């Protein structure tokens, strides 16, 4: 999930 | 009446509410046009954008910032299509019977959606839900509370810490059942109609998957959705 966790921080 | 604990959790909530939904709809404009699967691209922009919003949104829930990431992402993951369609009551007009954001252009009623790949055999009970769910008449705190309790269910697939998310939902629900005894009048039985209502999201998750796998499985139609939705609502561990 590259995107959830570049948006989570 | 409430503490300050209790009264600072739901000011987080509020604010964080605040800055994540937009009364004016003006970032709209940016999203594919909508056109009367035509209205696919454009609601795909707005779901998409939508997850975005509840991201923000969750990463200012007291606690959350401080699950593990996984954690974090199986909770959006389960939980994304169900704060958004809460969040949507914001919108949602008991007139009309159809989502009004702002302009005519972003004013999406039935028929709207179902140029987007959803039959009236999801479109039917997602439209009873907005109108229940609007004739509650919930105060902002409570909606922002709701909100915060459907995001942080432990019974979602890939939690691990279930004992730590379980006591922060509790401690949300306290907060929720002491704002409506306290703070609205006639509330008497409020609380377990919410209670309710995340049951329907449940079912309301469980036929909006079937919808959308029969969308992300024909390449002409999910070439059309955007990376974060691929993602967010994909099957990926
Ligand atoms: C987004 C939001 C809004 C509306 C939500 C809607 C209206 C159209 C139908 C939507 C998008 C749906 C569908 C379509 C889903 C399409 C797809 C993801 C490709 O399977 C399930 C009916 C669920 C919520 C609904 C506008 C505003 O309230 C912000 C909110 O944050």
């Amino acid at each position: 999930h590259k995107i959830l966790h570049r948006l989570l921080q | 009446m409430l503490s300050d604990e209790q009264m600072q959790i739901i000011n987080s909530l509020v604010e964080a509410h605040h800055k994540t939904y937009d009364d004016s709809y003006s970032d709209f404009v940016r999203f594919r046009p909508p056109v009367r699967l035509s209205m696919l691209p454009h609601l795909a922009d707005l779901v998409s954008y939508s997850i975005q919003k509840v991201i923000g949104f969750a990463k200012m829930i007291p606690g959350f910032r401080d699950l593990t990431a996984e954690d974090q992402i199986a909770l959006l993951k389960s939980s994304a299509i169900e704060i958004i369609m809460l969040r949507s009551n914001q919108s949602f007009s008991l007139e009309d019977m159809s989502w009004s954001c702002g302009g005519p252009d972003f004013k999406y009623c039935i028929n709207d959606v179902t140029k987007a790949g959803h039959t009236l055999e999801h479109l039917e009970p997602l439209v009873k839900f907005q109108v229940g769910l609007k004739k509650l008449k919930l105060h902002e705190e409570e909606h922002v509370l709701l909100m915060a309790i459907c995001l942080l269910s432990p019974d979602r697939p890939g939690v691990q810490d279930h004992v730590r998310i379980e006591a922060l939902q509790d401690r949300l629900c306290d907060v929720l059942q002491a704002y409506i005894r306290i703070q609205h009048p006639g509330g008497r039985l409020l609380y377990a109609k919410m209670i309710q209502k995340l049951a329907d999201l449940r079912s309301l998750n469980e036929e909006h998957s079937k919808q959308y796998r029969s969308l992300s499985f024909q390449p002409e139609h999910s070439m059309q959705l955007t990376p974060l939705v691929l993602e967010v609502f994909g099957s990926e561990v």
